[PDB]
């Protein structure tokens, strides 16, 4: 069936802001046409409807509108649930996917930004024979400034041995964070001196950077 | 409004064969039907969607053709693959669905599964490699830190972890697992630890491993 | 008039002949069936008389009332119509993807069987809309 990409969108500047997300189509049907919303460790929701003959459209915050090859959502009250959206549809009236759905583009909704708070944490003695070692990065609000952690031993990148997650916006804290931690033998903290994290951002900083020894912990 | 509930959210071999469900509430099959929605591994993915085009009609593209043969009843709507060689690419979320309409009248019901995860895995069963975790002194800002416990490379989930004689689970998150193509899972549980309540407690984590039927639990101390 | 009504009920048992005119055939061949998206499709006009690329399929009662089909994309299998709305027949409900050829008891027989008892309910309605 027709392929589809959609685009753009970014943080909003607020709650109850206005924002525009577009969509283009490779191949044609007219406006067959409906918007899914995926809330996170969430089951998916239903926004827009109405085809071709545009008869009237959705209550609330929602709208969209449709010409030529492409289809767009406006959201005129965004909110903090509204956090990624998708397009839809197969050939009869209505419900379904169009094998794919439109591959949908990231949303969120501001709090005052910022740049993160970062800390090493100790290995235990225990978490040192076993050559364990970890780290903790600390954020006020969702902005994001969506995040990488780059381990380094003296130098050396690693991988093959790493694990990431991040945490949602706390309940009266509104921090964001972000766990990681790495692995090797004693052996290896016996022949490497420095373990680190570089952190890096899509905002202005690869910059900030925490190192330690085994024998200052 | 009508609803929807899976179960059977667990555990298959590779190559091996699997059956999952729905007990859809009071559902009586209509003109508008049940299908099911392949989630894929956190990005949704362009060919997932929209297996199963109605009730029991078999459909996708040749990369999953013949496997998804689904049985019939009125609220079992049971996706399956009972004799058909479950694969790595076939680890994912499955979620009923159900085909709504606006209009206030009947079929306005929300529309989608609780989303049936399958774990596909050839690991015995594990026990955790625990860690509490102690704050640095540069961590020591805003007046405050916080402290961790990992819980590294273990199977099957799930799992019960609290601190302080069990009294400490609020002020405390926990971070899921990465899951690695080795097919094990872990945690990290943190506590947002005030400056004030540094030294005040001896701090100590529980880990209730219910795979090994055990309890261990840990002081913080380097 | 109700000539209409009767092209309309034409269009079913068109369609009913041909899906009977295949079982006939697997019955004949020794041979089971595939129903699913991967078997026999229902769209092709040639079924119905009409050419390759002949312009009156376009308002043929027989494209009309199996286009608008709730499981059509385009394609059409003999599941995605026996499984589909809306119908004069109603439609059945359960029917597996596959039916395999055995000595007794035939699978294809009991599906012939069930075809047939549906069938007969669109029989009367064609006698009516024809005698009329």
């Amino acid at each position: 069936d027709i392929q589809l990409t959609q685009s753009p969108s970014t943080v909003s500047a607020s709650l109850g802001d206005r924002v525009t997300i577009t969509c283009r189509a490779s191949q044609d049907i007219g406006s067959w046409l409906a918007w899914y919303q995926q809330k996170p460790g969430k089951a998916p929701k239903l926004l827009i409807y109405k085809a071709s003959n545009v008869e009237s459209g959705v209550p609330s915050r929602f709208s969209g509108s449709e010409s030529g090859t492409e289809f767009t959502l406006t959201i005129s009250s965004l909110q903090p649930d509204d956090v990624a959206t998708y397009f839809c549809q197969y050939y009869n009236s209505y419900s379904h996917a169009t094998v794919t759905f439109g591959p949908g583009t990231k949303v969120d909704i501001k709090r005052t930004v910022a740049a993160p708070s970062v800390f090493i944490f100790p290995p235990s003695d225990e978490q040192l024979k076993s050559g364990t070692a970890s780290v903790v990065c600390l954020l006020n609000n969702f902005y994001p400034r969506e995040a990488k952690v780059q381990w380094k031993v003296d130098n050396a990148l690693q991988s093959g041995n790493s694990q990431e997650s991040v945490t949602e916006q706390d309940s009266k804290d509104s921090t964001y964070s972000l766990s990681s931690t790495l692995t090797l033998s004693k052996a290896d903290y016996e022949k490497h001196k420095v373990y680190a994290c570089e952190v890096t951002h899509q905002g202005l900083s690869s910059p900030v950077t925490k190192s330690f020894n085994r024998g200052e912990c | 409004e009508g609803q929807l509930l899976e179960s059977g959210g667990g555990l298959a071999q590779p190559g091996g064969s699997l059956r999952l469900s729905c007990t859809a509430s009071g559902f009586t099959f209509s003109k508008n039907a049940m299908n099911w929605v392949r989630q894929a591994p956190g990005k949704r993915l362009e060919w997932v969607a929209g297996i199963i085009g109605n009730g029991s009609d078999t459909y996708y593209a040749d990369s999953v053709k013949g496997r998804f043969t689904i049985s019939r009843d009125n609220s079992k709507n049971t996706v399956s693959l009972q004799m058909n060689s479950l694969r790595a690419e076939d680890s994912a979320i499955y979620y009923c669905a159900k085909d709504r309409h606006p209009w206030r009248w009947l079929q306005l019901f929300d529309s989608w599964g609780q989303g049936t995860l399958v774990t596909v895995s050839s690991a015995s069963t594990k026990g955790p490699s625990v860690f509490p975790l102690a704050p640095s002194s540069k961590s020591t800002s805003g007046g405050t830190a916080a402290l961790g416990c990992l819980v590294k490379d273990y199977f099957p989930e799930p799992v019960t972890v609290s601190w302080n004689s069990g009294a400490l689970t609020s002020g405390v998150h926990t971070f899921p697992a990465v899951l690695q193509s080795s097919g094990l899972y872990s945690l990290s549980s943190v506590v947002t630890v005030p400056s004030s309540s540094l030294g005040t407690q001896t701090y100590i984590c529980n880990v209730n491993h219910k795979p090994s039927n055990t309890k261990v639990d840990k002081r913080v101390e380097p | 008039a109700l000539l209409d009504e009767l092209k309309a009920l034409t269009a079913e048992l068109k369609v009913y002949s041909v899906i009977q005119s295949q079982i006939n055939a697997a019955l004949s061949a020794k041979q089971g069936i595939r129903i699913d998206a991967g078997g026999i499709d229902l769209v092709d006009p040639t079924l119905y008389g009409y050419a390759v690329g002949d312009p009156r399929w376009k308002d043929s009662p027989e494209y009309a009332l199996l286009s608008n089909l709730d499981t059509f994309s385009g394609k059409l299998s003999i599941k995605d119509f026996l499984s589909g709305s809306p119908k004069q027949s109603g439609e059945l409900k359960g029917l597996k993807d596959e039916y395999p050829f055995e000595k007794d008891n035939n699978p294809v027989g009991n599906f012939a069987t069930t075809v047939s008892d549906r069938s007969r309910p669109l029989n009367d309605k064609v006698n009516e809309k024809t005698t009329l």
